[PDB]
């Protein structure tokens, strides 16, 4: 299942409407936002294939920062090898369009908050964007939203040692969305089932 | 939250 055409409703519930460009596939052009905070949810795949995995990009023109929150925190190389996904192009187009000097600071997550069998990627992205909308200079951590979940080194993604941390992250995610999204509340059971912690576990 | 890496990029 995962999350489909749902993020929009949830992200709107979370107060991101004034900054949210929408959901895109891997062809996301980038940001043309020299003066305003902006963000987007971006799939690793093209629309042609259905959608594989969700990430969040956010742009702060005042701090000159582009944020990438991909819930597993994979390296660029692992994004290319696991998902055939490259964000160099959209980063370049964003900086050309949005920065007077054609430069930016890329800030990207290096830790996993999501279990390796979880289908909650899209929901984690929604949570990050609430953090961005409310704390645009420190969306990754040290803020009330992201203080609710704990990243672990991406190298330990499949370690039995950290699985309870990642399960608790998912519990906090859902409860976060219960508290802040009427859309989530009214679809609570269906979304939990379609995004569950062991949803993609191999049999 | 998550730790993050920062990279200056110019195009």
């Amino acid at each position: 299942g995962s999350s489909e055409q749902e993020l929009k409703a949830i992200v709107k519930d979370l107060g991101c409407g004034p900054y949210f460009l929408g959901t895109y596939d891997k062809r996301f052009p980038g940001f043309v936002s020299p003066h305003k905070l902006a963000c987007a949810i971006v799939n690793t795949a093209g629309r042609e294939t259905g959608g594989v995995h969700w990430m969040a990009f956010a742009w702060n023109p005042r701090s000159k920062t582009c944020y990438l929150f991909e819930p597993f925190g994979f390296s660029d190389q692992r994004l290319k090898q696991v998902y055939q996904f490259e964000y160099e192009s959209l980063l370049r187009r964003s900086a050309i369009a949005s920065s007077p000097d054609r430069c930016i600071t890329l800030e990207k997550s290096t830790q996993s908050v999501q279990g390796p069998n979880s289908a909650a990627c899209g929901l984690f992205c929604c949570m990050f964007l609430h953090a961005f909308a409310n704390w645009p200079q420190t969306p990754m951590d040290h803020n009330p939203t992201m203080n609710l979940i704990t990243g672990v080194p991406n190298s330990m993604l499949n370690s039995p040692q950290v699985q309870p941390t990642l399960r608790r992250n998912q519990e906090q995610l859902y409860s976060f969305l219960e508290r802040h999204s009427p859309y989530f509340r009214s679809h609570s059971a269906q979304i939990r089932s379609a995004t569950s912690f062991c949803h993609l576990k191999n049999m | 939250g998550v730790q993050s890496l920062k990279r200056r990029r110019c195009f």
